[PDB]
């Protein structure tokens, strides 16, 4: 996911 | 706006910090007065 | 024909990596959407690459762009991040015309102003020459510089020299047929499509 | 034409009266054949050390002489290859005539060369030593110092770099400061056995020479050399040695009348040496082409390298090859002390495949060394103890070879890689298995046209482990088993020869053909 | 106004001041691995081969409170240093005194003077002109009015007596600039990187004048306070070296001094962004092209100043290389106010020059044939890297002691000016551990609560006594064997080899050698390290896997991996 | 030379026990065979008092003897040096340590 990085 | 005031307040302890640890100009010294 | 469009396009053999070399971000879009649910692993050049570079938030220059669908790259990114490898190092000149290029020693990412993007720099192509050497499948498509200036086509010539001593190659594009033809790039393709819109459709 | 005249006569230094530009190292003429030069001088007088003696004029005070207002320079000619001459290119012996005619003359003090002209050193030159080529790796251009006391076996390593160059296009030039005549002549005598005189020099100055040919000598050799070089050659020179040299040097100080520093040398001791050792190295094409590769000797006292002269040399050379006493005495040969030899150029002066295959034998021979040293006070050793002395007790038996063996680059490689794989620790004490091993391969590197080609392969393209596994496999681990079946019978008997020899093809029937037909050892195909 | 704030800098100045240019993280998790390796690459970060890990580097590099006022000085209009107390330049004159040589010798000339204007001042130069070619001999002596005794500076081939010769009563002067960055000379200013000799464009400045209005602004210096950060495990945890001292890098031959400079070198022009100045004493000709090439391949060559004092030059060249040195480093300080770190290499043979120089002119040697005046040479040569106003002069200087005799005159001389001594061992660069620096042996005076914190101490002190009692151990367990130890002496030797394996670093320098891409490691990553293996954390972890890594993660993660590999295999 | 040979035996002194004497030096130069003898082993009784392990001899070549003469010597100097590291041993630690 986009977010978790 | 590039440098947050938290990070300034936190840079300026520091320099604070070292300018009372290590003293470039002897008049900053404190000195006892005879009496 | 059928043996690279159609048969090769159901059950690559894993790794599987692709070049797209084209000037337009707004060319290839549907390509992208079969090339990603298709192929992990995606090389990008062209002046796309730097529509892709301002999406990204680095700087550009004076560089010609698609401001068009910078928020679809930022989307395309957004979904997946870990596909595509743009180039780092951009010769550069001052104008359009092909005269002795100049570099940005310093933060190459960066492309400093009065100067727009046409060919990738050497650390590019060594980059480029690394990814490709662990690779399976080859699918050219466009140059990823501009081959039609003498001063900017090295990058064109020192790829396909790396994509030929090393799995199978074949050619997607009739940019990419154009540039064979006109270099002796045919010693590992198997074949050219120059499909165009007939190529964009079956890559679609 | 004569401006001087001669004043005085003391020490065999000549002094001399008139009125002259005189200039440092300048000649000085007294006849057609004799000639010195220039130590100090004056605004109307200098002092003269004589080069060469002739019996027929006989100096005294008031005879004339002539100032030529030149340093030395050396004439080059057509047979100084396969001859032994002085300082001053006379043909003490030679193997050809003189055309009377130079081909050049070079200045013997010329300045080295600045940092511009210089190339990488990249290339391997091959010494012919096992454990010089794979652990003391030596390259083209690169000036490595041999170190040690007195009968250690100095001279003979030298020797062998020289003689491992027969089928090389290296170019050879021997310096002899101060050495017994027999000695030269012998070493001339082992030239000419090997096939290596028709490429080689000696420049020779022997122990009762007059001492400013002992100091001229290595001069005249590197103006040679660098004639060589500046064509484009490769050359190897050999200074035997400069301890002789600078004893010399400090001998014409304190005669001359300089006043003694640390030892009594004189005070430009280092500079005579570092600016005659700077002048050797790999040059770019525009500057020559060529490279020029020195190996100075230099002796010690007792293992005291803390002398001035070793200091010296050891501040200016690029690496040290230590000779130990105490190695001798143990029955090592050559004597050399790998824990004290350094090499600063390392793997960079290594082919690709023998930078492959001795990547880790510094370390195992640190860690057999400290073993062996404490195996007289410990009584408990580990497993992996007993692996450690196997494998270092298999390198040392490795790199042991006889005087002026010669042994292949391939050979050391492949010889390595057999070591670092295992292969080379069912033998202990015998050491003709390791002789017919060295036969094997080296008759299949050097004859087999597909071993020629392996060879080439090997040689200038850097192989990868699979490569290299699949040669191993496929061709020499066959050969090594049968050979070593046919000519160590007992091998057979071997638990761990039998366990690394059992996966193995076994081509005996076609190898004993071979044989038969007479075939010398190590041909394995003749698809001529 | 950015057309204005533009117009104050030259196109160059804007090429630097796009590294510092501030990415947001929403844009940084948007790079790739090829745009984030090459941001840190330009930023001097090393190489990193996981995404979150180099975005974390790129943040804390970025969140740096100099980071920070960099990338905001970089958008105003250009704010120019002003010199005060600036280096000044040689006054113009004429050719005053004429002579000619009338005593010949080696390295020794002897020169009568005709025609004097002025009366000669020791230390002066005298040019000789011979086949188109200049020699300067240095004064020495001066015997009476009209006869002075000289040595050579470069090469003595040519001169002969009544060769004629003019000074102009002054020291050796040099040109200095900005452009000397980039270039190659040798102490007196000859061209060595290319046979056409391109002139470097400066000013001429005298290396042997001082320029001090009096004694006691000598005195007016501040006295180190700050640690200089390296990026080396070793170095940052154990050994750290003040920014305005000296450091000593004291070894044998192929220990592997030159390797550790480069990469000194390299670290402070991209990661602490400064100049470099390089003076090589005896530097040998085949390591200074070597050197001169890796410094033009790895990028670092155009923000260093190199002189060469060749080894097969005059005693009087040789001695001159740190002195010229020293002066261009106190002109890139007191002229452009930019800090500079000054390597010197080797300290040994600026020594043995002094000597040679001494021996040659009649001198009586001192102990050991050395020069009288060895510690006021010294002294005279270390006494002017220092710490100022202006700012900070760093030196790292490499020296060789002979058969390890460390109570050597010269070494003696060297120790009384180190502040930071690190010593090299060749059993532990034999044993394949690099850097292979000493950790017992050597020590730092900055290892202090002065200025570092509690933590560190604590830390640092608790390493040398670990590898101290592992050291002891060692001969323990190779004689009795391993069982004999107890159960706590097991674990200490455990947790000893661990720490001694996990101090070898990979350097960006070395990648000729061994092919290992180099690291850069922070500080606090490897404080956070030694922690982590002090406690025994990762003590069910094989020592091979502690070797040659950059941070305490990644051995857990190739260990992980491996584990997973295994447990899929069976 | 071809019309005889001239066979050298020379006997060298010591000043003070000092074999890094500078006449010393010189004279190493110019023996084949170089037999050096000790103080020490002479007044242990040893007679002659010749030290092999400080001698040397260039005459130890397979061009002037057969294999057995050199495979015994290398093996007797061997024997001798690994004895005289032994002895040190035994001296301090006693001889049951071996
Ligand atoms: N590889 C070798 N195997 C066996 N003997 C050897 C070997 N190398 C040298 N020797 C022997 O060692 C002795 C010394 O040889 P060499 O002339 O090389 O010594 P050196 O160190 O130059 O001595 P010196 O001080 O007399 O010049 C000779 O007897 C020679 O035969
Ligand atoms: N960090 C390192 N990694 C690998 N090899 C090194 C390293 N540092 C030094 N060396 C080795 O040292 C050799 C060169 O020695 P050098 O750096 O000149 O040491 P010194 O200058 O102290 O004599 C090289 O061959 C190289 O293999
Ligand atoms: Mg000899
Ligand atoms: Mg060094």
């Amino acid at each position: 996911n986009y977010e978790e990085l | 706006k590039i440098i947050s005031e938290e990070k300034e307040i936190l840079h300026l302890i520091e320099q604070s910090k070292r300018d009372r640890d290590f003293i470039d100009n002897f008049s900053k010294i404190l000195e006892e007065k005879n009496l | 024909e059928i043996k690279n469009l159609d048969k090769a396009l159901s059950r690559p053999e894993r790794p599987i990596v692709a070049i797209l070399g084209g000037a337009k971000v707004s060319d290839k879009i549907g390509v992208l959407n079969n090339l990603l649910k298709y192929v992990d692993k995606i090389i990008i050049g062209g002046a796309m690459a730097y529509t892709f570079l301002a999406a990204q938030g680095i700087g550009i220059g004076k560089s010609l762009v698609e401001e068009d669908k910078i928020d679809l790259a930022r989307e395309y990114l957004k979904n997946n991040l870990d596909k595509f490898v743009l180039p780092i190092d951009y010769a550069l000149a001052k104008d359009f015309e092909d005269v002795k290029p100049f570099y940005n020693l310093e933060n190459t990412l960066e492309i400093p102003n009065g100067y727009m993007g046409l060919d990738i720099g050497p650390k590019s192509i060594e980059v480029f020459k690394k990814y490709i050497k662990d690779a399976k499948t080859i699918l050219w498509n466009g140059p990823l510089g501009v081959t039609e200036f003498k001063y900017f086509k090295e990058g064109t010539k020192a790829i396909a020299k790396a994509i030929t001593e090393l799995v199978y190659t074949v050619v997607g594009g009739g940019d990419s047929v154009a540039i064979i033809e006109e270099l002796g790039l045919d010693r590992r393709f198997s074949h050219v499509s120059t499909g165009g819109g007939a190529t964009l459709e079956f890559l679609e | 034409m004569k401006n001087l005249k001669i004043t005085a006569i003391k020490d065999n230094l000549i002094f001399v009266e008139g009125e002259h530009q005189f200039s440092f190292l300048e000649i000085i003429k007294f006849s057609d054949k004799v000639e010195g030069v220039v130590l100090k001088a004056n605004d109307r007088s200098a002092i003269v050390a004589i080069l060469n003696e002739d019996k027929d004029l006989n100096l005294t005070v008031g005879s004339l002489a002539e100032a030529t207002g030149e340093l030395y320079k050396i004439p080059i000619y057509d047979n100084y290859l396969g001859s032994i001459i002085n300082v001053l290119g006379e043909s003490l012996v030679k193997q050809y005539e003189r055309t009377n005619v130079a081909l050049d003359k070079k200045y013997v003090f010329t300045e080295a060369q600045p940092i511009f002209t210089r190339s990488a050193v990249n290339e391997p030159l091959v010494t012919g030593i096992t454990v010089v080529d794979g652990v003391l790796p030596v390259g083209r251009g690169q000036k490595e110092l041999i170190i040690g006391d007195r009968g250690t076996g100095k001279t003979a390593i030298a020797l062998n770099a020289m003689l491992a160059q027969e089928n090389t296009d290296v170019i050879n030039i021997f310096i002899a400061i101060g050495k017994k005549r027999d000695e030269i002549v012998e070493i001339y005598g082992t030239f000419k056995k090997h096939n290596i005189l028709h490429k080689s020099i000696i420049v020779s100055a022997a122990s009762d020479d007059a001492v400013a040919a002992r100091y001229l000598a290595p001069y005249a050799g590197m103006a040679i050399a660098e004639f060589f070089q500046q064509i484009g050659k490769d050359v190897l020179v050999v200074m035997d040695d400069l301890t002789n040299h600078a004893d010399a040097y400090r001998e014409l100080s304190l005669l001359a009348g300089i006043a003694p520093a640390r030892e009594a040398y004189p005070g430009d001791i280092f500079y005579v040496h570092s600016s005659l050792l700077e002048r050797g190295g790999k040059y770019g094409p525009e500057f020559g082409g060529g490279s020029i590769t020195i190996l100075p000797i230099a002796q010690t006292l007792a293992g005291d390298i803390s002398g001035y002269i070793p200091t010296n040399l050891i501040s200016i050379t690029d690496g040290q090859i230590y000779t130990s006493a105490k190695l001798f005495n143990e029955g090592t040969r050559p004597a050399i002390d790998v824990n004290l030899s350094v090499s600063r150029l390392g793997s960079a002066a290594q082919s690709k495949f023998m930078a492959f295959a001795s990547s880790g034998l510094k370390k195992i021979y640190t860690e057999y060394k400290y073993l062996k040293r404490l195996s007289s006070f410990s009584s408990k050793i580990s497993n992996r103890d007993l692996e450690t002395l196997q494998k270092g007790k298999a390198f040392e038996s490795l790199i042991d070879q006889a005087e002026y063996e010669v042994i292949d680059y391939e050979t050391s490689a492949i010889l390595f890689l057999l070591l670092k794989k295992g292969f080379l620790n069912f033998y202990t004490e015998k050491t003709e298995a390791l002789k017919v091993i060295i036969g094997v391969i080296k008759v299949f590197l050097a004859k087999d046209v597909l071993g020629r080609k392996m060879r080439a392969i090997l040689v200038e393209h850097g192989i990868d482990s699979i490569v290299w596994n699949l040669y191993l496999n496929h061709m020499i681990l066959p050969l090594l088993k049968y050979h070593l079946l046919s000519e160590l019978q007992y091998l057979a008997t071997n638990r761990e020869f039998i366990k690394k020899f059992k996966d193995i093809r076994n081509d005996g029937r076609i190898l004993l053909a071979y044989e038969r037909k007479g075939y010398e050892r190590g041909i394995a195909y003749d698809y001529k | 106004d950015p057309e204005f704030v533009a117009s104050t800098y030259t196109e160059e100045e804007i090429i630097h001041n796009l590294l510092f240019k501030l990415y947001s993280v929403e844009q940084l998790a948007l790079f790739t691995i090829d745009q984030l390796n090459a941001l840190l690459f330009a930023r001097g970060l090393g190489l990193e081969k996981n995404k979150v890990r180099a975005i974390k580097s790129l943040l804390t590099l970025q969140t740096s409170y100099e980071f920070m006022e960099k990338s905001q000085a970089a958008l105003l209009p250009k704010v120019s240093f002003n010199p005060t107390n600036p280096l000044k330049p040689i006054e113009e004159k004429e050719f005053t005194i004429f002579g000619e040589i009338v005593e010949i010798r080696s390295q020794v000339y002897k020169i009568r003077i005709d025609k004097a204007e002025e009366e000669v001042l020791p230390k002066v130069i005298f040019y000789a002109d011979v086949n188109g070619k200049e020699i300067q001999l240095e004064v020495a002596d001066i015997f009476d009015k009209n006869l002075v005794s000289t040595f050579v500076l470069g090469n003595e081939t040519g001169l002969k007596i009544g060769t004629k010769v003019k000074s102009k009563n002054q020291s050796y002067a040099i040109k200095i600039s900005k452009r000397l960055l980039g270039r190659v000379i040798d102490p007196i200013g000859k061209i060595l990187d290319d046979s056409i000799a391109t002139p470097v464009h400066g000013n001429m400045y005298a290396p042997l004048e001082m320029q001090h209005d009096s004694e006691a602004t000598r005195y007016v210096v501040s006295p180190k306070n700050a640690i200089l950060e390296t990026g080396i495990k070793v170095i940052d945890v154990l050994l750290p070296i003040p920014k305005g001292g000296k450091t000593g890098l004291l070894g044998g031959a192929g220990v592997g001094k030159t390797v550790i400079v480069q990469e000194l070198i390299n670290a402070f022009i991209k990661f602490h962004d400064g100049v470099s100045v390089f003076a090589g004493i005896g530097e040998r000709i085949r390591e200074g092209h070597e050197l001169w090439k890796e410094a033009e391949a790895l990028g670092f060559l155009n923000k260093t100043a190199f002189i060469f004092g060749q080894m097969n030059e005059s005693p009087g060249l040789r001695f001159r290389s740190g002195i010229s040195g020293v002066k261009v480093a106190e002109y890139f300080r007191n002229n452009l106010g930019k800090s500079v770190l000054l390597f010197m290499d080797n300290i040994f043979r600026y020594v043995q020059a002094g000597s040679e120089i001494s021996s040659l002119l009649e001198k009586t040697p001192s102990a050991v044939g050395y020069q009288p005046t060895l510690f006021s040479e010294m002294g005279q040569l270390q006494e002017r890297i220092n710490s100022t106003k202006d700012g900070d002069i760093t030196s790292i200087q490499a020296m060789y002691i002979p058969a390890d005799d460390f109570t050597d005159p010269a070494a003696v001389a060297a120790f009384a000016h180190f502040d930071s001594t690190i010593i090299l061992s060749r059993q532990l660069a034999a044993e394949g551990v690099y850097p292979a620096i000493d950790p017992l042996e050597s020590n730092s005076k900055m290892l202090s609560i002065k200025y570092t914190s509690r933590e560190h101490l604590d830390i640092a002190k608790k390493t040398v006594q670990t590898l101290e009692k592992t050291k002891t151990l060692e001969d323990i367990i190779n004689i009795l064997g391993f069982d004999a130890l107890s159960e706590d002496d097991k674990k200490v030797v455990e947790v000893g080899r661990r720490l001694k394996w996990f101090l070898t670093q990979p350097f960006v320098v070395a990648e000729k050698f061994s092919g290992v891409p180099g690291k850069f490691v922070r500080l606090k990553d490897s404080l956070k390290g030694i922690k982590t293996i002090l406690d025994g954390d990762l003590n069910h972890i094989p020592v091979s896997y502690f070797s040659f890594v950059g941070v305490v993660e990644e051995i857990i993660e190739k260990f992980n991996l491996d584990a997973k590999k295994e447990a899929l295999k069976n």
